[PDB]
RNA sequence: AGAGUGUAGCUUAAAAGCACCCAACUUACACUUAGGAGAUUCAAUUGACGCUCUGA
RNA sequence: ACCUCGGAGCAGAACCCAACCUCCGAGCAGUACAUGCUAAGACUUCACCAGUCAAAGCGAACCUCAAUUGAUCCA
């Protein structure tokens, strides 16, 4: 018996008797591209994915490109493969043009939306900038998905963003110790006048990151919301715990997210200090424990098995003597 | 045909291993891992074990 | 051995021939289709 | 020879179990499925076995497959049957060991 | 002490937690097919007729960090977007973006001719000098 | 005079992907690597600058 | 002539099964000298014997394909 296909069988549309007259895959790369396209395309059969799933600006760009091409030095450098690019200028231009979209993809990849807004997304329009002052001569930035140690995050960071009120908020998406879903707030400035941040209302004082030892890597998120009109709101974990989902549900009418910046924090002696000095509690230490190795049910007669069979099931390695 | 020969460690240990070489080919000298010394060392053909 | 200026001139020659023979093939194909 | 499939789809499989024994490549290794010297398909993880059809992209070093695929019409794409192990348990969990 | 109330089992929801700890799984199969899926992050380069593009993509298929010369911010600084200079510049930009995104380790899966390509060599040199290492650490079992 | 109207050769692409060409490897082709050129006809969805068809 | 082993007729599609018969082949060769040591879990010619694959780990680098074979005792 033969059940007919439930859809267009692959390679069926092009199945023709003019194979000789049909152009072929002269190269491996073109076939690779076609195969990737097919894999991306949905199918009616079981697949691996099922189981493991302005005009003036254009004119200006054209004119600038024409000028760059006309510049002979640029052409000479390109043909001599010695030219370079201004990384800082490229970074700034990308931030202005399409940085929000890439930051959105990073947030989706890190799961902030699924964990903060239960899947609801947005775009960080405002090119926010956060930096934790390390020492006095420098300040480590906090990009989207950066990596900063709690020692560097000990003190509150400097925030800069060219805009005009604002509410800034810091959460530890996975720093909670009792309830998996909840998270701890570290500092929250509200009703920020324009750019200056010292004038913000400190609803909750500043806490440094405190990721427990051997607890993995914790993602900390700076959220920034545009604020239409001010609203009155409201070292203890019970009060630092909350959910950004319902928190922002309570204020979405006048608050709208427009900035994001998140980083990764590990354990540190500053975490020890945070747990002891001010949290006033014994710090928890977590260890990654793998499940015990699987062994089949022990047989009375382990036929053809090596002598190690019995050791696989013995628990104590020291000699035992029973009644004697 | 080929012959089975006993390559013996040149590191002074009694370690040996059997290899195959053409009878007409010259005697064999070969780098091989020596478990006793825990290091790759030279081995030299000592005697023909058998003919195969 | 060679200098930098002759290399630049050679590259410009390759560019200009690319343009010229691109136009040649385009006009040949246009005549074909016509 | 007693070859063929040893674990059909939906069967729970422990790491190391042989999924299918074959002479030729009837079924190809998927995700978390390793291939022995004799083309035996074994589970590299503990989970459920799933059979799917996937586009076949041979390794460039495979001269015969590359020649076959370059001799192919511009629209055609090869498909092969693949075996995957959908891991069940997580790699592990973080447990409180001491309240220092 | 109420503050000491800690659940016996921690729950780190960061997608990159185990991946960064070097304990997460990698798809170790697919031995008969190319490219290998045994990675956490992959550097994929697409050299079109006009544009050269690079992606840092997770095993699940999510694109994590993309650098395309199609973008104005990058194409407004080089003569040709389909040459060795374009490849090197886009590689440097991708290295900077990967560092700012926290992606330090990567897997590159070029074809023999792609690897032999001088532009690919320049792109790999740019990435490694930018900091991204094109060789992921081994899993810890 | 009327109709269809309109992105470089093609695109139920939105300034992109395929196309296309030479330089080297090929007797040669092909592959690959290096490079190359390219368009949304002009004014405010609308009218008129260019093409195809229907007539004299 | 044959007695062991591999492949086809040959199970139309999991496995195994057509003996007798028609046949076609093997009793190796080539490479390498980590072709080292260990070890979860599995397959298995319908018994046993025997024969297969193998994660992880140590130590290193950064097998091949049809069969190609033989137990105990004893030297
Ligand atoms: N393993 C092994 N044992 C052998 C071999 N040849 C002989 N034997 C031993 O000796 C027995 C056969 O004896 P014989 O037939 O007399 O052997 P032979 O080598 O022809 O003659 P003798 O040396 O006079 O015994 C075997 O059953 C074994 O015990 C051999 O090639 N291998
Ligand atoms: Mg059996």
């Amino acid at each position: 018996r033969r059940t007919p296909p439930l859809g267009p069988m692959p390679n069926s549309d092009i199945d023709l008797s003019n194979l000789e007259r049909l152009e072929k895959y002269r190269s491996f790369d073109r076939y690779r591209r076609r195969a990737e396209q097919e894999a991306q395309a949905p199918h009616w059969w079981r697949t691996y994915r099922e189981y493991f799933g302005r005009t003036q600006q254009l004119l200006e760009r054209k004119q600038a490109i024409q000028e760059l091409r006309a510049n002979v030095e640029e052409e000479r450098a390109a043909r001599l493969r010695t030219a370079s690019v201004p990384l800082d200028a490229v970074r700034a231009e990308w931030e202005r043009t399409c940085g929000p979209y890439h930051k959105q993809r990073l947030a989706e990849y890190y799961g902030l939306y699924r964990d903060l807004f239960h899947g609801a997304t947005f775009v960080p329009r405002v090119p926010l900038h956060v930096a934790y002052a390390v020492g006095e001569d420098d300040l480590m930035p906090v990009y989207c998905g950066n990596e900063v140690t709690p020692t560097e995050a000990a003190q509150a960071p400097e925030v800069t963003y060219e805009a005009e009120l604002w509410t800034l908020l810091l959460t530890s998406l996975d720093g909670h110790l009792l309830e998996p879903d909840a998270e701890y707030l570290h500092w929250l400035l509200t009703n920020i006048p324009g750019n200056r941040v010292a004038e913000g209302q400190v609803t909750c004082p500043y806490l440094p990151p405190f990721p427990a030892r051997g607890s993995g890597i914790h993602r900390l998120a700076f959220l920034l919301f545009k604020q239409d009109q001010p609203i009155d709101f409201s070292y203890q974990l019970a009060q630092r715990t909350f959910r950004t989902f319902d928190f922002y549900k309570k204020h979405q009418e006048t608050m709208t997210p427009a900035g994001l910046s998140f980083f990764q924090c590990r354990w540190d002696d500053s975490v020890t200090y945070i747990f002891h000095q001010l949290l006033d509690m014994r710090e928890p230490v977590f260890e990654f424990v793998r499940p015990p190795p699987y062994h089949p049910k022990q047989k009375r007669f382990p036929h053809r098995q090596p002598l190690r069979y019995l050791d696989r099931y013995r628990d104590s390695h020291e000699p035992t003597y029973g009644i004697y | 045909k080929n012959i089975l020969v006993r390559m013996v460690s040149e590191a002074g240990t009694g370690f040996c291993f059997n290899t195959k070489r053409n009878r007409l080919r010259e005697k064999l000298t070969l780098l091989h891992y020596d478990p006793v010394v825990k290091q790759r060392v030279l081995f030299v053909e000592k005697k023909k074990i058998r003919s195969l | 051995e060679l200098t930098f200026e002759e290399t630049e001139r050679r590259a410009l020659l390759l560019k200009k021939w690319s343009l010229y023979k691109q136009q040649e093939r385009k006009m040949e194909r246009d005549t074909i289709r016509a | 020879r007693r070859q063929g499939i040893k674990k059909m789809e939906g069967h729970y499989v422990h790491a190391g179990n042989i999924i299918a024994t074959q002479r030729h490549f009837r079924w190809h290794p998927g995700a978390h499925v390793g291939v022995g010297k004799n083309k035996c398909l074994y589970a590299l993880e503990e989970g459920i076995v799933r059979y799917t059809k996937e586009v076949y992209v041979p390794h460039p070093r495979n001269t015969e497959a590359v020649d076959l695929i370059t001799r192919l019409p511009k629209g055609a794409v090869l498909y092969k049957t693949f075996v995957h192990v959908v891991p069940a348990k997580p790699e592990g969990t973080f447990k409180l060991v001491a309240m220092l | 002490v109420e503050n000491e109330a800690v659940a016996p089992e921690f729950t780190n929801r960061n997608p990159r937690n185990l991946e960064l700890l070097s304990v997460a799984r990698k798809e170790r199969g697919w031995r008969t097919v190319f490219p290998s899926r045994e990675f956490w992050h992959r550097l994929r380069v697409i050299r079109t007729q006009h544009h050269v593009e690079a992606l840092v993509e997770h095993q699940n298929g999510k694109v994590v960090v993309s650098a395309s010369t199609r973008e104005w911010a990058i194409k407004k600084h080089l003569y040709s977007t389909r040459n060795v200079v374009a490849c090197e510049s886009i590689g440097r930009v991708l290295a900077q973006r990967c560092l700012e995104a926290g992606i330090n380790f990567m897997v590159y899966q070029p074809t023999p001719w792609e690897a032999a390509s001088d532009s690919m060599k320049r792109l790999q040199s740019a990435m490694t000098e930018g900091g991204v290492v094109l060789r992921e650490p081994q899993r810890i079992y």
